[PDB]
């Protein structure tokens, strides 16, 4: 009931995201002296090269942007205190997006071709040096990404537990970090809850339920009784506006267990693997947390290049850094 | 009327709710009878709180972080702090360690490369001198010595390692150069000696360090090889050793970015037939890897260009510096000269250029040292009047910078320039073909 | 083959040459080709003037 | 070196003596001799230092600071040498000072700090070397140290003079230090070096006990003033436990 | 209790900065109490660094990661992510991008320096021209030109003097050689003594003029130390001019004088700061850098002699050994007094001696027309390196922690006793105590 409070500022200006359609003029028609070609040739590369570096300017935008937008887990622990800290608006595009881990983004700019000269003869250099750009420029290097959880409604992950709860930890950080409570309340159920691990949750004031006591910390979501967790979670959910988290430690019992809704997406861990899952679903994907990467389920589509793990501790600096400040 | 932080007292730290509205003394006993002399709690680098007052008081918001330590018998010391205004120095200050041992690396490294070069010149001057076997045998064993070394530090060091590589090749040339009873065919052993250990030390390398020296120490040799054998196979003037030597520059220095192109095994273009293909996409891997080869072709090129100079001033030593070779070898001389200063003007890379302009430079100073060799003494004066020119236009460039910018020109000035580049090097060739005798063969 | 596939080739390879000399890719001008194509008619000079004395020679 | 080296050149041009007759191998041989034998360096300099006493009968590169410490004891021994070197400043030497005004053992910290051999550091603050105040920094640094630790001090700003504007003393390796009978008896310790191992040295005044060095040739004196920038130039010498 | 620690913290990254004191609790993550260090001393992480190494990890605490009481510690960035790596996939382009990170722009300012080296390259060559011209064959053309060319180049120097104040330094110290080859070449006969003397006396004279003339703080070093070697041999250059013959004392002359230079060295070194070599004592940094300058140029002379006086001695055959007694005694002394200089140029010259005084035997061995020997020289050289590669990889020999004091206080003995110790084998050897 004691800490400070916090007001509902106005997000900063993030970096420019210019969205434009740049097209290319296609190649020459390869038709007459070497010599003409050849400064043909010259020309046309010198454009392609122009057009290149403009490209990759975008593309260093859009990284900038969601660099900007997700950084990483070790870098949000000096958010907390500045005025940028719960700054994401349920208006912006980049709005309840756990940041994972950095791949291949596809360049959301368009490097359309204005494709007309049809009858493909062309100039053999002006076409390859075209095909390559096109294939290789049109994908960003590595960049921050992640879960766009509102449209989830299930994340199933699969690993040992050191490793799968290791990156729960690092995205739910990253959740909990840039957005107010009034908009999303995390909660979770784990059978040794209290023991350096999600313990540190404690602090988060996420996981407080409206209008209860129980003596020290109002609400405390945690738990280890999945059906006590729906108890205590019972008036919070009648929807099919505020969103949740409700994530899993034990491998058993029964994830899914509260339907099959519009704002709940639950979050478990399993050490079953799926044989042949039919359709793995835009939604309520299974990811194996392996190694070093986190691969989707896809009908083995890595999608994740590089993972993010925040340790216990440092999990545990983010809430006490993070548990001053409340907004009502 | 409660605040929960994380107090801290074995080795670790536990985190409890305590009440706020309440005097310490009361307060302190049970978190000692949950954690477990005046005893109180303290925030991080803080004097301890006092006493008897109330953790809302001192404004302790919930979910900080204290430690339970002593009362300090006394004042609380304000902990003043000092102002700054470089302390970027205060680094360098550390950076710039003592003597210790590191500078005795350096000095063992700067003490093995004297030995070597000093071994290898007194027993070149004794053989120069009166050669036993002991003279061939000690360059051998130093020269042997300095190469396993090179082999022994390869992935000890590598940066000790292509040091000991570059120093290695001074004796390996003399031993190869002095392992064949007479007086050249001589030189073909050397020269082939110093390719191959060029080649070698080349070859096992990270990206630099194998820095222009060594593909500019294995071009030259190459070059030097090429000559020796029709010096050693037929029977030849200087004059037609001198203008090989002059060509193999000339035709190495034009072509030298292709060849350093090729040397760095490029990726190579995959342009596809006319009719139908399937272009195929470089996989990410090599294109990685690219901006190593970028480098790397630098440097061969760099080096290639270094080579060339070396070559095209050392035939032009072959031909003037004899007693009196027809005023055709003079001009072949200055054309190539001329050549190698204004092709400076192609190039980029700065070593490139100044490697290109200084060739003028160092022919000057060959001609003069093989002038004092060969007792003239009366051309020497011309030669160091003509370097005299040479660093006096240099000046006049140095310290009025409009001269040294082709900005400042005119567009047919620079075209005809060009157009001179290219007609002095075209005529390279016939002149060579003139002072060889190709057209007395008819 | 056609004869536009290894004009291709001697262009990128004459491009390739360029950037690693010149540190640019324009190619608006290229010194080195005219640089390689002089010495080739230095050469080319030297054999017709051997033709050309040589054919003389039987007069 | 030099004393040795002459009195070799000297012990040289006598050996070649072995028929010490002729007196021409004799007479050079005596006048070598009276001029080893004087020097065989504790007589000449004695000349050299009675023609400095008779020359002497009439700093911004060193800052020293002063504490009083009236509680004073050997329990501030490790806080005040830790001081030798830290916080990047590298004090030169540090001197702990008694005297017996009657018996108000006033002492006192004192603290010295050079500007070349921590140049660096200093040209960090302003670019031109604020050593006073640096120096007055590391002495309230000190001092509100020493108050926490238990003790009282308060930092000085002039002190009294052990020198009448009178006999020097130095001991070698504690019962002598309270043995130094007088009426103002000065006795200061003096660590210098490194902080790990620092280097222990000792003068005391008064206006030969069981250990002690007269002070032949006193400017010795003026230097042991706390206040001053000197060294206490007698010795130098490690300690035990 | 708890274990805590009183360390000083620097953080400057806006504004001036700021460095304090504060008492961190030990055993902590500094994960922990990094956020306690920022609001005391006030999108990027900070963490501590020892000043002068790498930031430490984030979850190490402060005792195991080796901080003792009293550090000095920087608050720094978080070390760095990856660069983000390009990536180009035509390689024309991918030749043009990666190659900029270089300086390579030819510019207006690469000239200057080529410029400034043609000229010294220049001068070194005509210098050595002329002098090959004359030395051999001899007339009056040659040392006409070493002249013309040394005034040239002494006019130069005095020119350019305020013009950019590295060029002049660079030109002056580059005019010594022309210099001395003048007036190394008065009186001919056969280059004599007093050649000798004259070119020192030169030397000395423009190392003179131009230390106090220097624009700057420099290699001013150098200069020193041709100016006191420029006395130093110019003084027994006048003995065996002016005096008598002085067949062989030369060399012991020189090697005296040398030691007496080298020991007794600090204070003369401080003498100099009483000259004009050009805000209380804001030209502090100047001073001690050109007062460190001074000894680490003095104490170069005081060995250049050692060898040049020593090359002296056992130059021909037949020699008294004593004369090979004294070589190695100087050469051992200039070693030993390395350990007190606690400087990196003066202990690297000291320590050096031996290895110039091998390199200059050799030389002039094979110049003595001695081949017996000079393999000797080489062979010595080889133990020289081999006992520097030997220190250089276990830190044993030259380790001044790892020994006894008993042991150290005899190498400081012996070495008070053997430097002093020529002298009377220096008389013994030259008989001018023998009347």
């Amino acid at each position: 009931m004691s800490r400070l409070i916090f007001e509902h500022q106005r997000r900063l200006t993030p970096p420019t995201t210019r969205k434009g359609t740049i097209t290319i003029e296609p190649p020459p028609q390869l038709p007459m002296r070497t010599e003409e070609v050849d400064a043909e040739r010259a020309d046309y590369l010198r454009y392609l090269s122009v057009v290149r570096d403009n490209v990759r300017a975008h593309a260093a935008e859009q990284r900038a942007a969601l660099e900007w937008s997700h950084p990483e887990p070790e870098v949000l622990a000096t958010i907390p205190g500045t005025r940028r800290q719960w700054e994401r608006d349920p208006r912006d595009r980049d709005f309840l997006v756990l940041r994972a881990g950095r791949h291949d983004v596809p360049l959301d700019a368009a490097l359309k071709v204005k494709d007309t000269a049809d009858e493909i003869d062309l100039e053999p250099v002006a076409h390859s040096a075209l095909r390559g750009l096109l294939d290789v420029q049109r994908t960003v290097r590595d960049a921050p990404t992640g879960l766009d959880v509102a449209k989830l409604a299930r994340i199933t992950v699969i690993g040992e537990a050191d490793e799968a709860r290791a990156a729960i930890r690092a995205w739910i950080a990253q959740a909990v970090t840039w957005h107010d409570p009034t908009m999303l309340g995390v909660a979770l159920a784990a059978p040794d809850l209290e023991s350096g691990d999600w313990s540190w949750l404690k602090w988060l004031p996420h996981v407080d339920v409206p209008n209860e006591a129980d003596g020290v910390g109002p609400a405390r979501y945690l738990t280890t009784s999945t059906a006590e967790l729906r108890e205590r979670l019972a008036p919070a959910l009648a929807d099919r506006l505020k969103h949740l988290l409700v994530v899993l430690d034990d491998p058993d019992a029964d994830p899914d267990d509260i339907a099959r809704l519009t704002g709940v997406t639950v979050i478990h861990r399993t050490t079953e693997l799926p044989n042949r899952e039919q359709y793995p679903d835009p939604e309520r994907p299974i990811l194996r947390v392996a190694d070093g990467r986190i691969e989707r389920w896809q009908v083995w589509q890595p999608c994740v290049d590089v993972a993010d793990a925040m340790s216990a501790a440092e999990a545990a600096h983010i809430a006490r850094r993070l548990s001053r400040w409340d907004s009502n | 009327p409660i605040v929960r932080v994380a107090v801290l007292a074995g080795g670790r730290l536990t985190e409890m709710a305590l009440p706020s509205e309440l005097p310490l003394r009361e307060i302190l006993p049970a978190v000692q009878r949950i954690v477990q002399v005046r005893l109180s709690l303290a925030p991080i680098g803080g004097a301890p709180f006092s006493l008897d007052a109330t953790l809302d008081t001192v404004g302790v918001v919930d979910g900080d972080l204290l430690a339970l330590q002593a009362v300090p018998s006394g004042p609380p010391a304000p902990r003043i702090v000092e102002d700054i205004a470089d302390a970027a120095v205060i680094f360098s200050e550390a950076r710039r360690r003592q003597w210790g041992p590191t500078h005795i690396a350096r000095g063992a490294a700067l003490a093995l490369i004297g030995l070597i070069l000093v071994g290898t010149g007194l027993s070149v001057a004794h053989r120069v001198i009166t050669g036993d076997l002991l003279g061939q045998f000690i360059v051998s064993g130093i020269a042997l010595a300095t190469v396993i070394a090179a082999l022994a530090v390869r992935n000890r060091s590598a940066v000790l390692a292509t040091s000991l590589a570059v120093t290695a090749l001074v004796p390996v040339a003399a031993a190869f150069a002095l392992g064949v009873p007479g007086d050249a065919p001589n030189v073909l052993l050397a020269a082939a000696g110093v390719a191959a250990w060029s080649l070698i030390s080349m070859a096992g390398s990270p990206d630099d360090r194998g820095i222009a020296v060594f593909t500019a120490t294995a071009v030259t040799g190459v070059g030097v090889l090429l000559v020796a054998g029709a010096a050693s196979l037929w029977v030849i003037s200087s004059d037609v050793i001198g203008c090989a030597l002059v060509l193999l520059g000339l035709i190495v220095t034009v072509q030298a970015a292709q060849l350093s192109a090729m040397w760095a095994r490029f990726p190579l273009p995959v342009i596809p037939a006319p009719g139908d293909p399937t272009p195929a996409a470089r996989p990410l891997s090599v294109l990685a890897d690219l901006p190593r080869r970028v480098r790397v072709s630098q440097a061969h090129q760099t080096g290639v260009i270094a080579a060339g100079v070396l070559l095209g001033v050392a035939g032009s030593v072959a031909l003037v510096s004899s007693a009196n070779a027809s005023p055709w070898a003079w001009y072949i001389v200055v054309a190539a000269a001329a050549g190698a200063a204004l092709r400076a003007r192609v190039w980029d890379s700065a070593a490139c250029k100044a490697w290109l302009l200084g060739h003028s430079y160092l022919l000057a100073v060959a001609l003069l040292v093989a002038f004092v060799i060969g007792d003239r003494y009366q051309a020497a004066l011309w030669a160091l009047a003509a370097l005299a020119v040479l660093v006096l236009v240099w000046i006049v460039a140095a310290l009025n910078p409009k001269i040294a910018s082709p900005d400042t020109y005119s567009l047919p000035m620079r075209r005809m320039v060009g157009f001179l580049a290219t007609g002095l090097d075209a005529s390279l060739i016939p002149v060579m073909a003139l002072l060889v005798g190709l057209f007395s063969l008819v | 083959v056609t004869r536009h596939q290894v004009s291709g080739w001697r262009f990128v390879m004459r491009r390739i040459a360029s950037g690693v000399a010149l540190h640019d890719t324009r190619m608006l001008v290229d010194p080195l080709r005219t640089q390689s194509r002089a010495v080739l008619t230095g050469a080319l000079i030297l054999v017709t003037g051997l033709v050309g004395c040589f054919i003389f020679s039987l007069f | 070196t030099a004393r040795i080296a002459l009195a070799s050149l000297f012990v040289v041009a006598a050996v070649l003596a072995q028929p010490w007759q002729t007196t021409t191998q004799r007479w050079v041989l005596g006048v070598s001799i009276a001029a080893v034998i004087v020097l065989l360096m504790f007589l000449t300099t004695r000349i050299g230092r009675a023609l400095a006493m008779v020359r002497r009968n009439r700093d911004a590169h060193r800052a020293t600071v002063v504490l009083r410490v009236d509680p004073a004891a050997p329990a501030q021994l490790p806080v005040v040498v830790g001081y030798l070197d830290r916080y990047g400043i590298t004090c030169d030497k540090v001197r702990i000072t008694h005297r017996d005004a009657g018996g108000t053992r006033r002492s006192w910290i004192s603290l010295t700090v050079d500007a070349v051999d921590n140049l660096a550091a200093l040209q960090a603050r302003s670019a031109r070397i604020p050593l006073q105040d640096t120096t007055e920094v590391v002495g309230r640094r000190l001092a509100d140290h020493l108050r926490e630790q238990g003790w009282t001090v308060t930092v000085v700003e002039g002190v009294d003079t052990p020198l009448p504007v009178v006999a020097a003393y130095r001991v070698k390796v504690d019962e002598v230090l309270a043995e130094i009978p007088a009426e103002e008896t000065w006795t200061a310790l003096e660590f210098t070096g490194s902080p790990a191992e620092p280097l222990l040295t000792v003068c005391a005044a008064v206006r030969p006990l069981a250990g002690l060095t007269p002070a032949r040739g006193r400017p010795a004196l003026a230097a042991l003033n706390p206040l001053s920038t000197e060294r206490l130039d007698g010795t130098a010498v490690p300690l035990p436990a």
